[PDB]
RNA sequence: CACCAUGUUCAA
RNA sequence: GAUUGAAAAUCCCCA
RNA sequence: CAGAGGUGAAAUUCUUAGACCGCACCAAGACGAACUACAGCGAAGGCAUUCUUCAAGGAUACCUUCCUCAAUCAAGAACCAA
RNA sequence: AGUGGUAAUGCGAAACACUUGCCAGGUAACAAAUCAAUCCUCCCACGGUGAGCUUUCUUUUCACCAUAAUCCACCUUGGGCCUUUUUACUUCGCGUUGUUCGGAGCGGGGGCUCAAGAUUGAAAAAUGCAGCUCUGUACUGUCAUUUGUGAGUUCUGCGCAUUAAAGCAAAAACCUGGGGUGU
RNA sequence: CGACGUCGCUUUUUGAUCCUUCGAUGUCGGCUCUUCCUAACCUAGCGCCGCAGAAGACGCUAAGGGUUGGAUUGUUCACC
RNA sequence: GCACCGUCUAGGUUUGGGAGUCCCCUGUGGGUACCCAACCGUGCUGUAAACUGAACCAACGGGAUUGCAGUUCCGGAGUCUUGUUUCGAGACAUCUGCCAGAUGGGGAGUUUGGCUG
RNA sequence: CGGGUAAACGGCGGGAGUAACUAUGACUCUCUUAAGGUAGCCAAAUGCCUCGUCUUCCAAUUAGAGACGCGCAUGAAUGGAUUAAUGAGAUUCCCUCUGUCCCGAGUUACUAUCUAGCGAAACGACAGUCAAGGGAACGGACUUGAAGGGCUAAGCGGGGA
RNA sequence: CCCAACUGCAGACCGUACUCAUCACCGCAUCAGGUCCCCAAGCAUAGAAUGCUCUGGUACAUAGAGAAAGGUACACUCAGGGAAGUCGGCAAAAUAGAUGCGUAAGUUCGCAAGAAGCAUUGGCUCUGAGGGCAAACCACAAAUUGCCAACUCAGAACUGCUUACGGCGGGGAAUCCAACUGUAUAAUUAAAACAUAGGUUUGU
RNA sequence: CACGAGUUGUUCGGAAACUGAGCACAACGUUAUAUCGUUUUGUUAGGAAAGUGAAGGUGUGUCGGCGGGACUGGCCAUAACUGAAAAGGGGCAACAGAGAACCUGGGAUUAUAUUCCAAAAAGAAAUUGCAUGUGGGA
RNA sequence: CGGGGAAACCCAGGUGGAGGCCUGUAGCGAUGCUGACGUGCAAAUCGCUCGUAUGAUUUGGGUAUCGGAGCGAAAGACUCA
């Protein structure tokens, strides 16, 4: 046989992301001395658009907290941000779209983006387009925050974890039909090689474990295990279950009864 | 005079794609290329340069929000919600 | 509150 | 013929 | 701790891997009991916890205004339980 | 140790000078279609020089009639802006071929500025080309010495500028300012 | 014409066999074209009949000559 | 047991004490309204709806060598370190090696009788 | 061992009787599955029988179309059915058209053909007229007969298995 | 020491011929194959279609003689019939531009559609229409007066055809399959295969 | 085939001297063995990779100002003691991207020319680097 | 810009220039003749004809991914005949 597609992704290569043009990573600021005690306050200065994103990003300038000179970061805007606001950012911020907070500073029942899964890490959860996290509680005895992320699973993080107040720009983009394979090709000549799709049905046996056959057919059942290794993991991958979902989708992902 | 019955602005496709999907997409097209209204400077002037950037002719605001809409309907939720939260704390 | 289905055609 | 008020029905190639 | 459920009687069902039952909670989606009436409101369909709000609507009151501007209606329009 | 203008913004012979201590912007730097379109090309009229044809026609046919950079001085078109008048939109006006625009300042008057040209000279006839004259010279005197409301042409007007779930590289280098120095 | 039986011929069918060919003999049908065979369809003669005539059956000598156009099917074949 | 290491504060509230409105003309310019203690607070000069200003290379005040300029330091800009850059987790695995097992056509090697009209 | 899961792989019955002519079987009995093929669709690119049967198309149709369904072995994201537009896709008929054909004829350029110059390859046991006979059962050599004067040019595809 | 207008001196290194192809590169070769960029005239015409032409380039690609059969062709024609040929309309024929009229079933309302069909077209001599430019607070027929460029369309009379360059769809009624545009076995398979948007499921 | 000749640049192309998809020296780690890996998401390496230098103190020279060529507050250059500030090593990769100061005329060739032309350079320019003098300031 | 209408809205003329839209060059391909050639011009070419030709378009240079591996709109295609 020969190595699966799946398995030759992994290489890089020709699979990588097509990175060019695209304005760099999009993050908090630093949390620093001012965000920990006071706050910092930053005007929005262009509202961007970045090759295979498709939440608005906004360029916001600081001054420096130590030297003279400015400071330019480059967020995920969240709906509503516009050219010329002010954002606040710290301790001492106001509960305001746009702004960014400690956890335990806000609400519970708040609407959230741009979350801290870590203290300090600048923004990982809720960040793709039209997406936020939910404030449920907050539990002074052990400092977290409980949340519900866009999935829908629950997830607690330390209270000292940042959230920018409102929802990620650009939501129901899903909701157009595109309508053509043109308008695929150039949705993903932002992202990465990975369109058109071949079938494992359609290929020959020797390069996909569904390849082959007089008949185009998956000769055995397409639910694989966890353990399989690379090469025969192709399919539906440790299913718990198959067939049309009736009568109530379940939150999908790893069960943590925490 | 009336160029199309109902195919509008979708009859740029002649007979392709099927027509429950381009009355689906006509919907957000006809969204996304139209005039809306600025609260700032008050003037129906606001267009999408990008998925999800808006800016007025008028008073030349660049605004982030929506895909084929200025305003989503889950923003205005989440903005009268911070605000009652605000007036709350 | 278990289970009760049916009655050939005219005409007294 | 039995019964009936009269009847039905019933009985007495290769490639 | 040994049954529970269900029925005319049963069985499908749940249960020592602790069901049913008991207490205080938590989650979610519906619903707004009794009060509820030959009672109210609405053009009909319909409408029932509280508070804060947004436009209405009828009736009554008037020594206000006005001056026939009305009635009913093919076509046409809007609404319409499940 | 700059200076004028109500303003848009103007002024250069060397104090309107130094700024890689530092800071902030700009240039470099990107983009459809429609319509106008540059240099040039082609075609028409116009007039010279030579050549072709001329039983018969043809005030005819053909060729040519060129001005490189770098500079000086300073009417047309398009855009941005300033000032003035704003009683500019009560059952409105300006403008494009074209999907616009205006009390967040339209139109009218008068101005400032930018971008393309046009024009004036210096360069530059001393050059180039053709014809022709005379005397054996690759000699020598001399004469010729522009019009188009035509058709093309992406230079340009032209971008926060194209379908877009597509939104269209970066840097060197350079420019200007903010501060400060001069003080 | 010929049951029950019985004796043959033919190689225009299939089968049986594996002698020749696996350092290869191009494997179906049609088209085209020539020739040969006779167990004779037509054509030339001749017997015989349950041969009146007409139309036919059977048989003899004879292969000189002739033996088609089309629908469906790749078809040979089949059918119209 | 006692003492030493061991020290200070924005702001908020309430307890004691001392001690200095004026020029020019109704208006303008300049300036004064303090210090300490106790409790809370914990390092705290700015924002509580958002539409685009500017912030550097110290002013100033003290202690020594009237006012002024020099050379020093010290404040302005708190002090300290049984020490960890900070945060999160934490003696488990999200870690490291070994031993052991299960799974494992993802992959390797090999095999897949004979007689035979 | 105990649960879940088919838009996971996949799967989705047989026999007997029965209605006042006859036939047919709404109906009934019985054996049995994890479930016994539902909505649809069909002699379909899926039907062995098969050139199924009816209708239509032609003078004549193993073809085409429309129906019928005992479906050797149709059938629902192993996707079922339908489908305007689109297609160098597979099929049938009609109009137009014609040398496709009845049935062949004439013309042209370039060849072949002849010449000047130039000049190969494939192939080559030896060779090269037939009939029959035997033979490794299909001879150019052998047996017996019949032919055969020698050397050349252009063709041709019977043989040289 | 900083400037302005001059001026004086000095401005190093490598590439530079030729070719870029029906002979200079690759394909064994001066091979009808392959190979990126710039400049691109006149006439007909919608024109970078196609035909011919000034400038530039060329007659280089073995030739001569010359109606045998049979061939090849980016060559034709054929009376009467018209697919009877053939597995099969293969091949060929046919349709043809522009303008006006007219156009069925079906349909996702966009199409189907150039559906199908009918008619006109030359030459010549005229007529009409479509403009630019310039000029003496009321209202004022500059509602006329001159001069002029570049073209198009329409309508008439007369007079022709041998239907006559090039270039340029045949059409209709149905069945099967795939929705469509695309992709794809370089060198026998271009399709119903792959892709596609759409739909669903899984892991996180 | 033989012999003899031809390619002339301050401005044209490249380089000196930009970044791009990328490459991988150092550094570190790995491997029995480096002939392996990381090395642009602002960016090497548990990582001390800056030799550069603002304001100053010390001498020389060029100056403006006062007082009596020199003498002191003040300016600017020249060498030396410190010492603000600068985080993220060294390079390659575009002859179609960025960048780039020159144009015509010619009788100047058998062949090179925006490359050759010499005092009437046929000539007209542009742009560098150092200098002198003139003039204006310090 | 007109014409209807009580209203909601509808009808007609023009302007405009959309499309993995159509005809058709270059370009990129390769249907049929099962044509030519088949010791060829050619170890895949030639002719007519044909697909497409504003896009999932064609193309230069540079750069990245291979040998039980690379790459593949998937033909076991392609990785110097
Ligand atoms: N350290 C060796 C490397 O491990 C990698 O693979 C390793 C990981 O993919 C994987 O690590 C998993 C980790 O994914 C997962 N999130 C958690 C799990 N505990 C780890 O497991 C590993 O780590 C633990 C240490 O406690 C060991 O006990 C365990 O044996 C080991 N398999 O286990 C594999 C074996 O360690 C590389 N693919 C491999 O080539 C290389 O050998
Ligand atoms: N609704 C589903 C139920 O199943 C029934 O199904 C019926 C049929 O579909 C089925 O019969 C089979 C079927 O299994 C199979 N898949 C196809 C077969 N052709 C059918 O056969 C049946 O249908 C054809 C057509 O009319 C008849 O000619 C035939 O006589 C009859 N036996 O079995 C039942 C025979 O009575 C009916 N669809 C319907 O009456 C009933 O409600
Ligand atoms: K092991
Ligand atoms: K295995
Ligand atoms: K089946
Ligand atoms: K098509
Ligand atoms: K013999
Ligand atoms: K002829
Ligand atoms: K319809
Ligand atoms: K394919
Ligand atoms: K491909
Ligand atoms: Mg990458
Ligand atoms: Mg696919
Ligand atoms: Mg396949
Ligand atoms: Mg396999
Ligand atoms: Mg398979
Ligand atoms: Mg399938
Ligand atoms: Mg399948
Ligand atoms: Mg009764
Ligand atoms: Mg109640
Ligand atoms: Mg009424
Ligand atoms: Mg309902
Ligand atoms: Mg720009
Ligand atoms: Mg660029
Ligand atoms: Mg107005
Ligand atoms: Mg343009
Ligand atoms: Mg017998
Ligand atoms: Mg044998
Ligand atoms: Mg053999
Ligand atoms: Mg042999
Ligand atoms: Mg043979
Ligand atoms: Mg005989
Ligand atoms: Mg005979
Ligand atoms: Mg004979
Ligand atoms: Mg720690
Ligand atoms: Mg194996
Ligand atoms: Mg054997
Ligand atoms: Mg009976
Ligand atoms: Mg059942
Ligand atoms: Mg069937
Ligand atoms: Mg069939
Ligand atoms: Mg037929
Ligand atoms: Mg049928
Ligand atoms: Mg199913
Ligand atoms: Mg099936
Ligand atoms: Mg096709
Ligand atoms: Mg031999
Ligand atoms: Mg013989
Ligand atoms: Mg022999
Ligand atoms: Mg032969
Ligand atoms: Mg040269
Ligand atoms: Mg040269
Ligand atoms: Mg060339
Ligand atoms: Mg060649
Ligand atoms: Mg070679
Ligand atoms: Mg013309
Ligand atoms: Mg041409
Ligand atoms: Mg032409
Ligand atoms: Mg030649
Ligand atoms: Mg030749
Ligand atoms: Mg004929
Ligand atoms: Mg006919
Ligand atoms: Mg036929
Ligand atoms: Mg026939
Ligand atoms: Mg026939
Ligand atoms: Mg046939
Ligand atoms: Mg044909
Ligand atoms: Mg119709
Ligand atoms: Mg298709
Ligand atoms: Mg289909
Ligand atoms: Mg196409
Ligand atoms: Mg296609
Ligand atoms: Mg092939
Ligand atoms: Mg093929
Ligand atoms: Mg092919
Ligand atoms: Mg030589
Ligand atoms: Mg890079
Ligand atoms: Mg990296
Ligand atoms: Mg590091
Ligand atoms: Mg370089
Ligand atoms: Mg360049
Ligand atoms: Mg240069
Ligand atoms: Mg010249
Ligand atoms: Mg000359
Ligand atoms: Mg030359
Ligand atoms: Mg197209
Ligand atoms: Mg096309
Ligand atoms: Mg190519
Ligand atoms: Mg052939
Ligand atoms: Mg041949
Ligand atoms: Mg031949
Ligand atoms: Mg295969
Ligand atoms: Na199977
Ligand atoms: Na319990
Ligand atoms: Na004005
Ligand atoms: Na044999
Ligand atoms: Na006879
Ligand atoms: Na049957
Ligand atoms: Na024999
Ligand atoms: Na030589
Ligand atoms: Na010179
Ligand atoms: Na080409
Ligand atoms: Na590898
Ligand atoms: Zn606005």
């Amino acid at each position: 046989g020969k190595t699966v597609l799946s398995c030759r992704k992994g290489n890089g290569s020709v699979y990588q992301v097509h990175g060019h043009k695209r304005l760099g990573p999009a993050k908090l600021r630093i949390l620093d001395y001012a965000e920990r005690h006071g706050y910092m306050r930053g005007v929005v200065k262009s509202i961007e658009h970045e090759a295979g994103r498709g939440a608005a990003l906004a360029r916001v300038e600081f001054r420096h907290p130590y030297k003279f000179r400015r400071v330019k970061e480059l967020m995920v805007a969240p709906e509503g941000m516009f050219t010329g606001q002010s954002v606040f950012c710290g301790q001492k911020a106001p509960l305001a779209i746009g702004n960014v907070l400690p956890l335990g500073q806000i609400t519970e029942g708040c609407i959230v983006c741009n979350v801290e899964a870590k203290p300090g890490d600048r923004g990982t959860l809720a960040r793709a387009s039209g997406d936020y996290c939910i404030i449920i509680s907050h539990n002074h005895e052990t400092g977290r925050t409980r949340l519900k992320l866009p999935s829908g699973q629950k997830k607690s993080v330390p209270s000292t974890s940042r959230a920018m107040i409102g929802i990620i720009s650009g939501g129901g983009r899903i909701e157009k039909p595109v309508l053509k394979a043109g308008n695929s090709f150039y949705r993903f000549r932002g992202k990465r090689n990975c369109w058109p799709k071949v079938r494992g049905v359609a290929r020959n046996p020797v390069e996909h474990p569904h390849g082959g056959g007089n008949h185009q057919h998956i000769g055995h059942p397409s639910t694989v295990s966890r353990h399989s290794p690379p090469g025969q993991k192709v399919g539906l991958i440790a299913a718990r279950r198959t067939g049309r979902i009736r009568g109530g989708k379940a939150v999908k992902g790893a069960w943590h009864p925490e | 005079a009336k160029r199309t019955v109902k195919m509008g602005v979708m009859g740029r496709y002649g007979t392709r794609y099927g027509a429950n999907p381009r009355k689906r997409a006509k919907k957000l097209e006809v969204s996304q290329h139209a005039k809306h209204f600025c609260s700032f400077c008050g003037k129906f002037a606001f267009r999408r340069k990008a998925v999800g950037i808006w800016r007025c002719d008028g008073c030349s605001k660049t605004v982030a929000g929506g895909a084929y809409t200025l305003s989503t309907p889950n923003n205005s939720t989440v903005r009268s919600t911070v605000r009652r939260l605000r007036e709350l704390a």
